[PDB]
């Protein structure tokens, strides 16, 4: 016994507050968004909308997503990328109609794939600006062979699924660009995380559904690993 | 013409190298190898504190050796009393990424900062009993990595834009700005007499700074990679540095050269925090191998090992009266050793 | 380059001592307060709050 | 199990043939010795890993440790039984040990069954509904573990309140649970054994089979992402294997038990004992097969075990 009466009151109040905060916190999902300057990550952000780092929130089917965009920083990022070791997905947005800065995009993807603190995190890949790619290939004033000559040996796979109305040439181009990233993804053979590709444009409204489905699959694989079933 | 200036710089560097090699008359492993070895030092956990939901990024002891502050990526500050494991304060943050803490020498204020490019200064003694933000300092262009106090009127700050600064609380304006580094500044420490301070900035380099002047006094080189932690020897004329090449080193301030290099062949990991003890004999360090080591300063050998954490050791500290040592790691638990 | 030249010029003119002097000072400070460190010389259990 | 008429007791001709034959003096001890030598260290190592080097208490470890302990306690007093069988069906070791042996054998067998069922249900609850909480699961796991153990220690009492050893002079033998009086097989024991056979096998069997079938049917649906096949397919295989080691090793024993007691209490003869001995031999092999299906087909557990030794 003593005169110390706050020694129970303050502890109990603070414990109650932290319990409520824990129950609020553990039901949210957190995503990190990366891209380059000419990528259209800002337009995507503005579309599913409804200094330091920018922050957005959205809700799908009564599940809350919390997404982080890196803002006014310097060019070198090898030191603060370690503060993101507990997120579920990295959303990587890459341009598709430039042909020049594409190699730097692949190299950055390779760098973020093999980092030591990010060997248990998966990547969702968005390829932006597709209609520009279609128009540019149909114009035919520039040949992809000047930057990837191996395209001269590429043919459409037999299991192609093109939407009706598309020339096979644009389909071939799209699938080659996808194939480069997928090969760099599977090169390690680590078998602990996966890459999910998609095609997207400047005006589309189904991006939240895609993120939801992919996150659901990621959680399921985590649970299968955890319970000695796989 | 850019040729004459580089030639002069090379000549000055050669002169400095000759001056440093002239004073290198012996190695201190020769005049410190006939002392009584400290022995075997083993420690055990006396208490364990729970309540954080995520990783602990930093902590600090007060001036009474009783009260402490800690903070996590939850957006939470917690102020503990370690005599009885009971909580006294909890404060929520306006941002969820915070990377440094502090504790005022008078027990009235605390300070914080993170990726939000801003410092936040909180008052603790109010008539209403509700902790509400007092001041907010902006003006940097990069993540803020450390902040300490001199009195209740000045705060020294270090950021990732290769610069350091001194701030005056009342006006809210910078009073002096320190430039001269080339990379990310990470670690900062204040002199015990509150007259000078020391910084290290991811170029394998370290520098000494005067507060009232605003210019470098001396620059030390010798590591191979980034520098992550820094601390003063108790007496005020030495500092010991830790880097990402698996090495600790000791420097003085009057000889401008390396004295002891502490390392081992079986270590290929990094150093996350470093601190000293009161007499000056025990040097504690936390590693990425999920443990901590205790070393002796004048001998360049090992004394003991502390284990018990399931992830990286991120923050470490030793009290002002020498009674206990506190540690915090990415598993969301703080521990106290004596 | 001019800034580097100025930095090297100001750093060049510094009085320096011999290493053994600093070694002696450090070992002296280690010896002087050897008895008051509560970790080299463990405190009796009676007066230890921990 | 065999009927002895009427204290000096007597038995008939087929019983005399079996009790002095080569099935119960040569075959059984081989099986028991092999099971003992293979299975003792396996569960020992598994329990060591689950007790010492575990850093966080996930629910799966909570159930698996209890299952391993059940097998370990099942497999202790076998040497007494091999000594019994090799000496020629004769017991010279007292009275308390007969009760100890019978009780521990049957109780530990059924505890193993119940824990398998609990693992199945929690797997369904996680996979087919991804949302859950770990700490509430830890609390529920500890509660249900206590409930299961306390239930077991309450249906092995009737085996400690019946004399189990009986003397036959015609052959000069003393018997532990192979010969029993007629005025007890037709009465209390009939009720007890059918109660166990229909109470703690069939209902858990339906639960487990339903859970695993629904899990497979959901994992092969045409509403799942196609970038994961190589993992999901593997999962299916393991599930099937587990069902295989459940129904094959347990259904024959309970079926033949019911049939045996029905013949005794319906007509009054007994000629199905050898099949029951062999089916029980088959049932006791899961003390050696479980650690290779629930513990070692993983990734991290093997590394932890290698680090342990």
């Amino acid at each position: 016994s003593a005169e110390d009466k706050a020694a129970v009151e303050r502890s109990k109040m603070i414990e109650k507050q932290l319990q409520k905060d824990k129950q609020v916190y553990r039901r949210t999902l957190r995503l990190l968004l990366l891209g380059a300057d000419n990528s259209g990550k800002s337009t995507i952000v503005k579309q599913m909308r409804i200094s330091g780092i920018f922050e957005t929130k959205f809700q799908v089917d009564k599940v809350n997503f919390h997404m982080f965009d890196v803002g006014a920083q310097r060019d070198e990022r090898r030191k603060w990328i370690q503060c993101f070791n507990d997120v579920t997905a990295i959303i990587f947005v890459v341009d598709s109609s430039d042909y020049n800065r594409l190699q730097e995009a692949l190299n950055d993807f390779k760098s973020i794939w093999n980092n030591r603190w990010l060997r248990t995190i998966s990547v969702i890949l968005f390829l932006n600006k597709q209609d520009l790619l279609a128009e540019k290939v149909l114009a035919g004033k520039s040949k992809i062979e000047d930057y990837f000559p191996e395209f001269a040996r590429y043919t459409t796979p037999e299991d192609a699924t093109p939407e009706p109305g598309e020339d096979p040439r644009v389909t071939r181009a799209k699938y080659f660009i996808r194939k480069e990233f997928v090969d760099i993804s599977t090169a390690s053979g680590d078998g602990r995380h996966i890459c999910y590709p998609h095609f997207t444009c400047s005006v589309d409204t189904e991006n939240a559904r895609r993120i939801f489905n992919d996150c659901k699959d990621i959680i399921l694989q985590m649970n299968l690993r955890e319970y000695n079933l796989v | 013409e850019l040729d004459q200036l580089r030639q002069e710089a090379e000549q000055l560097k050669n002169q400095i190298r000759d001056a440093r090699k002239a004073c290198a008359d012996a190695t201190l492993s020769q005049i410190t190898n006939n002392i009584d070895p400290v022995g075997r030092i083993q420690m055990r956990t006396r208490r364990t504190l729970r309540g954080h939901l995520a990783k602990i990024y930093a902590m600090h002891w007060g001036t009474d050796s009783r009260l402490l502050v800690s903070a996590s990526q939850d957006g939470k500050l917690i102020i503990w009393d370690s005599y009885t494991t009971n909580k006294v304060h909890a404060i929520p943050l306006r941002s969820s990424w915070v990377m440094t803490c502090a504790y005022a020498p008078s027990g009235n204020y605390v300070a914080c900062g993170g990726l939000d490019n801003i410092c936040s200064i909180y008052n603790l003694k109010t008539r209403e009993g509700n902790v509400r933000v007092s001041r907010e300092l902006a003006g940097h262009t990069g993540y803020l990595s450390c902040c300490r106090f001199l009195d209740d009127n000045q705060i020294v700050t270090s950021s990732g834009d290769t610069t350091c600064a001194l701030w005056d609380i009342e006006t809210g304006q910078q009073t002096t700005t320190f430039t001269g580094h080339t990379g990310d500044v990470m670690s900062l420490s204040l002199a015990p007499d509150t007259r000078l301070f020391v910084s290290g900035a991811c170029d394998a380099s370290a520098k000494l700074w005067d507060v009232r002047e605003g210019m470098c006094r001396q620059t030390f080189t010798g590591h191979e990679s980034d520098i992550n932690a820094i601390c003063f020897f108790p007496n005020g004329n030495a500092f010991a540095t830790g880097s990402d090449d698996a090495t600790c080193r000791l420097f003085d301030l009057r000889a401008d050269q390396e004295l002891m290099t502490y390392s081992h062949d079986n270590i290929i990991c990094g150093i996350t925090s470093v601190s000293f003890s009161k007499s000056g004999r025990l040097l504690l360090a936390g590693y990425d191998d999920f443990n901590c080591n205790v070393w002796d300063a004048l001998k360049a050998d090992r004394a003991g090992v502390l284990a018990g954490h399931d992830n990286r050791v991120s923050c470490l500290g030793v009290t002002d009266d020498g009674m206990a040592v506190a540690t915090g790691s990415w598993d969301s638990f703080l521990k106290i050793w004596n | 380059a001019r800034k580097l030249v100025e930095q090297l010029k100001m750093e060049a003119n510094i009085d320096r001592i011999k290493v053994s002097k600093a070694a002696a000072d450090l070992m002296a400070y280690c010896e002087a307060h050897a008895k008051e460190d509560p970790l080299l010389t463990p405190v009796p259990a009676s007066e230890n709050p921990f | 199990s065999l009927i002895g008429k009427v204290t000096v007791f007597s038995v008939d001709e087929f019983s005399a043939s079996v009790l002095t034959g080569k099935l119960t003096t040569v075959f059984l001890p081989i099986v028991y010795t092999i099971v003992f030598v293979v299975g003792l260290p396996s569960n020992g190592m598994a329990l060591w890993v689950f007790l010492f080097r575990t850093k966080k208490k996930h629910p799966a470890v909570i159930y698996m440790a209890n299952l391993a302990l059940a097998d370990l306690l099942s497999v202790i007093w076998f040497p007494l039984k091999i000594a019994y069988h090799i000496h020629g069906n004769n017991w010279i070791y007292g009275e308390a040990l007969c009760n100890v042996l019978i009780g521990f054998f049957y109780g530990n067998m059924y505890c193993s069954i119940l824990f398998m069922t609990c693992l199945s249900v929690q797997r369904y609850w996680v996979i087919v509904n991804p949302m859950g909480h770990s700490r509430k699961k830890a609390n529920i796991a500890i509660g249900i573990s206590l409930a299961i153990w306390l239930l077991i220690l309450l249906v092995t009492i009737p085996l400690y309140v019946v004399k189990q050893t009986i003397f036959i002079p015609a052959l000069n033998i003393t018997t532990c649970h192979d010969v029993l009086p007629e005025q007890l097989l037709v009465g209390d024991m009939f009720n007890y054994f059918l109660s166990l056979a229909i109470g703690v096998f069939l209902f858990p069997a339906f639960l487990t089979a339903s859970a695993y079938v629904l899990m497979i049917r959901m994992l092969r649906s045409s509403a799942m992402d196609e970038n994961s096949e190589k993992k999901r397919k593997r999962a299916i295989k393991l599930i099937v294997t587990v069902l295989a080691m459940y129904l094959i090793c347990f259904t024959p024993s309970n079926l033949l038990l019911v049939v045996h007691y029905f013949l005794i209490k319906s007509q009054g003869q007994s000629h199905v004992y050898a099949l029951y001995i062999v089916a029980l031999c088959l049932s006791t092999l899961n003390s050696c097969i479980d650690p290779f299906v629930y513990y070692f087909v993983s990734h991290d557990f093997r590394d932890h075990a290698k680090n342990a030794l």
